[PDB]
RNA sequence: GAGUUAAAUUAUAACUAAGCUGUAAAAAGCCCUAGUUAAAAUAAAAUAACCCACGAAAGUGACUCUAAUAAUCCUGACACACGAUAGCUAGGACCCAAACUGGGAUUAGAUACCCCACUAUGCCUAGCCCUAAACCCAAAUAGUUACAUAACAAAACUAUUCGCCAGAGUACUACUCGCAACUGCCUAAAACUCAAAGGACUUGGCGGUGCUUCACAUCCACCUAGAGGAGCCUGUUCUA
């Protein structure tokens, strides 16, 4: 209300497409966690469910991470095997 | 079905088979078709190389069967094409030097367009969403679409006709009527149309 | 082509004028998209309202305005009549999150109106008003 | 990186109380998840609105609608060609990431040990 | 290994390094006990579940003269050997 | 078809494979496999010496080979 | 599981705090 | 303690519009309304936080300043001090949320879930009440990785010391002592009834539990011909 107008949360269309703008736009709040940030402020959600949450959703994150690292990190060994048959 | 996996649709065009060197692709898919030594079905009673046929006549000819009464649903088929043909015919003479090169006179192309314009394009379906039914509209694929159209033709002079009218002949005037884009089935069809555009913010509900 | 996502600020000097007028000049189009209804505004740049429309005005009724084709729609009637008053090209201003945001801007393109910059002004509180609890369906 | 592990679970030589309360342990399974379907959605809206839009204004008559009609054709082909063709090649597709039956091999030959 | 520990001579940059010493000790006897048992006429069987060496041992027990397996390891061979191999089997007398 | 005895009077099996369950079978892979080095080392001699006297035979379509 | 126990105390307590209130 | 306000919202004003809120779908409510622009007070503290700090616990995470976090570093009550939230007494504040209550809808009924309005109250100052799944269900101080797997879970154990525990129901109850409590808190039995109550696990069944896949007479979408309507034939029930 007080900050200056169409600075924030603002992009501008090239070549006049607007379906691929709007796109860039929603990828941006997505990063930044509003959308997600809105769907939750729509009700209100006691202290004690919003730590519950957070203890989900950080274990959810640890598994993922360290799941993704080791797929990378077997993903070498996915070659024809040399010995079939042997 | 008696027929195996690997019997396949026979071929009946003959003109496939007599101009065969004006392509290559064309050529490659029948010399493997033998090749591959893939077993052919029977040629069925119905289809026929004739050249007087058509594929849309039979399929109008088979609904308007009943029981097994091949031989009476050809014989009616016949007299609605020998009906349409005398009416044209007579209005042909009794016209005009502008009105006379206007007046189609071939039952094949009329039977073929009366058809076209009988077929629904958007229908409707009736979706189970919170305990209720709501009619939403779907893109009919064009084998429903020309299903439907016949099936409209048939209902249409089987039910609302006198009973001292002949078939061939009531169907007959309806083929008229639907040519002219005035029949009660073309006000059928809008009918359709109506409940499909009035909701056509439920279209939301399908998934597909 | 070098293409610059952020809008031309107002105290620099950025030659790029559509329609002979420099970026605040364009007129502004608010769009709040509700859950249960979408609302277009077109205003000037003095703030000026110049034509309104939304779902509920162009017919729809009840459930039927909050989905995305009575959205659709709005945006269709609210440029046909910002058009006749004369203006070419707008910025979009999205108000809110709800199922007719992608609706309503397709629908002033294909009303016969250009849109050149995009921005979302969905109130976000930091810490506010105490919203309404669950719903236990 | 993965996030710190140091001091979260409730145990006996934690003087911190518990940050994390799982469900579950956090012990790596020999499996992956299998991927999950992609919900489905109305297709050929914005050529049915077109569509509606000139039978309301003709009698819902296509003797003026026949660019508006082809449209409605041409998208529900487009849809149907897309819809029948999605789910066969998907599966071998992969994006780049092995499908989930490779993974699951993949892991059998490199176990994760939680006993011994 | 836990149970390793006596047998390392040390760790180099974070790489173990295995104190030959004691392994030619241990070695003397492995050797020495192995002719022994093949003196006396023993049976001696090959086992190793690898998937690089497999054919290299189950050559090297062709020239030998005894047994190898190096193939998937059935659940009751050993134990259950009546019912496996046939009715009377004398069972290998050493396992390397 | 009966199997033969698989061992001596003094309890030896007379095949090196006897221990593992299956030895036909097994006996049959060391043999497959022992002829594909020996094919890998006699073409890699083949390759050191730069000569091709082989070729491929796997193709008995008109005899219909399966 | 445990709750076989709760409920059983829920209930007494909740009717000793009907008779509180209709005495 | 003292001072301060970014983002949102509302009183209020201008302009345009005739509708606005709401749901799986509606009704009720509003039309003193809605959108945009301008804007106090009260209340609550996005992202940082994938960080794990401070306090004895309950607790605390918008900014600034002041005061400030016991013991030369064991255990210890019925004694002293403290103790979320709800509730009480008096004064002040009230955006917004909201038990109770009224209306709408659903249902056989709905004094429930769903929708709309509004009160206590959630807030500030002073006093009281002293209860929680106050649970990390794991007491404090020193240690060991030796011995050794009931089960499950968060591996096993030693030394000093305090508190607590003697079948289940009756029972966070009756009687009694203290309390700013008076529908209260703390302390806490018996008569009588039963031969069990209880912890963990295994297989099976089931699930209006989730994920993936599938019904070629098949559940839906969808095709054809029929039953239920009339007479007649025949078979049951009832009547006889
Ligand atoms: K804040
Ligand atoms: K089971
Ligand atoms: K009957
Ligand atoms: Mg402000
Ligand atoms: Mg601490
Ligand atoms: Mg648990
Ligand atoms: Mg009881
Ligand atoms: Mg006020
Ligand atoms: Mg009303
Ligand atoms: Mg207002
Ligand atoms: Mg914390
Ligand atoms: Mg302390
Ligand atoms: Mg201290
Ligand atoms: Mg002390
Ligand atoms: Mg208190
Ligand atoms: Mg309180
Ligand atoms: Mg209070
Ligand atoms: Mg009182
Ligand atoms: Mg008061
Ligand atoms: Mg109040
Ligand atoms: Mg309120
Ligand atoms: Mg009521
Ligand atoms: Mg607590
Ligand atoms: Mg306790
Ligand atoms: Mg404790
Ligand atoms: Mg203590
Ligand atoms: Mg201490
Ligand atoms: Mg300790
Ligand atoms: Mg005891
Ligand atoms: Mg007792
Ligand atoms: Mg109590
Ligand atoms: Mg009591
Ligand atoms: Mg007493
Ligand atoms: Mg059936
Ligand atoms: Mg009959
Ligand atoms: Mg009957
Ligand atoms: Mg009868």
């Amino acid at each position: 209300a007080n900050h200056l107008k169409f600075i924030a949360r603002t992009v501008m269309v090239q070549e006049g497409n607007v379906e691929g703008a709007y796109r860039t736009l929603n990828r941006i709040l997505t990063m930044d966690g509003l959308i997600e940030d809105i769907k939750r402020r729509r009700y209100y959600e006691k202290p004690c469910r919003r730590r519950q949450r957070e203890s989900y959703e950080t274990c959810r994150r640890i598994y993922n991470m360290e799941m993704a690292r080791k797929i990378n990190f077997l993903m070498r060994k996915n070659r024809a095997d040399p010995w079939q048959g042997c | 079905s008696r027929y195996g996996p690997e019997y396949k649709d026979p071929q009946i065009d003959k003109e496939y088979y007599r101009k065969p060197l004006a392509e290559q692709t064309e050529e490659e898919k029948y010399e493997r078709d033998f090749k591959k030594t893939q077993l052919i079905k029977a040629a069925p009673a119905t289809k026929t190389s004739s050249v007087f046929e058509d594929p849309v006549i039979s399929k109008f000819t088979n609904m308007m069967m009943k029981g097994g009464n091949k031989v009476l649903a050809r014989s009616l088929m016949t007299q609605t094409l020998e009906a349409v043909k005398r009416k044209q015919f007579a209005k042909y003479h009794a016209a005009s030097a502008e009105e006379q090169a206007t007046i189609e006179r071939n039952p094949y192309t009329i039977f073929h367009q009366a058809l076209k314009n009988c077929e629904p394009v958007i229908g409707l379906v009736p979706i189970l969403k919170g305990g209720h039914f709501y009619q939403v509209p779907v893109p009919l694929a064009d084998r429903r679409r020309r299903f439907l159209a016949m099936k409209w033709m048939i209902a249409e002079c089987r039910e609302k006709k006198h009973r001292r009218v002949l078939m061939p002949e009531k169907l007959s005037q309806e083929l008229l009527e639907a040519f002219h884009n005035q029949g009660p089935v073309i006000k059928r069809k809008h009918d359709m149309h109506k409940m499909a555009e009035a909701n056509r913010a439920l279209a939301h509900y399908r998934w597909w | 082509s070098s293409f610059s996502i952020y809008p031309p600020i107002p105290g620099q000097e950025n030659s790029l004028r559509w329609a002979g007028k420099k970026f605040e000049e364009i007129p502004i189009a608010h769009i709040k998209a509700s859950y249960n209804n979408t609302q277009i505004q077109v205003v000037s740049a003095a703030h000026q309202p110049l034509a309104h429309a939304s779902c509920g005005t162009e017919g729809f009724r009840n459930a039927k305005k909050g989905t995305g084709i009575a959205a659709q729609t709005a945006g269709i009637a609210a440029a046909a009549k910002a058009t006749g008053k004369g203006v070419t090209h707008v910025r979009v201003v999205v108000k809110g999150l709800g199922p007719g945001r992608l609706s309503a801007i397709k629908g002033l393109t294909m009303g016969g109106l250009e849109v050149i910059s995009i921005t979302d002004n969905t109130p976000i509180p930091h810490x506010g008003c105490r919203p309404r609890k669950a719903r236990r369906l | 990186a993965t996030p710190s592990l140091r001091g979260r679970l409730a145990r006996l030589g934690n003087p911190r109380r518990p940050i994390l309360k799982p469900n579950k342990p956090l012990i790596l399974a020999n499996h992956v998840g299998e991927r999950r379907r992609e919900k489905g959605e109305a297709t050929c809206i914005t050529e049915m609105s077109v569509m509606m839009a000139c039978w309301k204004q003709n009698e819902f008559r296509d003797e003026a609608c026949r660019k508006e009609i082809q449209d409605f054709f041409d998208c529900a082909s487009r849809a149907e060609a897309a819809r029948k063709m999605r789910s066969i090649q998907e599966n071998l597709g992969e994006l780049g990431s092995l499908p989930p039956k490779k993974l699951n091999k993949l892991l059998h030959r490199f176990p994760n040990k939680p006993h011994v | 290994h836990r149970f390793m520990e006596p047998y390392l001579f040390g760790s180099r940059l974070g790489q173990d390094i295995i104190d030959l010493e004691q392994t030619a000790a241990h070695l003397q006897l492995a050797l020495n006990f192995t002719a022994h048992v093949a003196y006396r006429e023993g049976i001696i069987l090959f086992v190793s579940r690898h998937r690089q060496f497999a054919h290299l041992i189950e050559t090297t027990a062709r020239d030998c003269g005894e047994y190898a397996h190096t193939r998937y390891f059935k659940g009751g061979l050993l134990t259950n050997a009546p019912l496996l191999l046939g009715p009377g089997v004398r069972l290998p007398d050493l396992i390397i | 078809k009966q199997r033969a005895i698989q061992w001596g009077e003094d309890g030896r099996p007379f095949h090196f494979l006897f221990y593992t369950g299956k030895q036909s079978y097994y006996s049959l892979m060391h043999d497959t496999y022992g002829k594909l080095l020996d094919v890998e080392k006699h073409h890699n001699q083949l390759r050191a010496k730069d000569l091709l006297a082989e070729k491929t035979k796997i193709l008995k379509d008109p005899i219909g080979s399966r | 599981k445990n709750i076989l126990k709760i409920r059983r105390r829920k209930m007494n307590h909740h009717k000793y705090r009907k008779l509180v209130k209709r005495t």
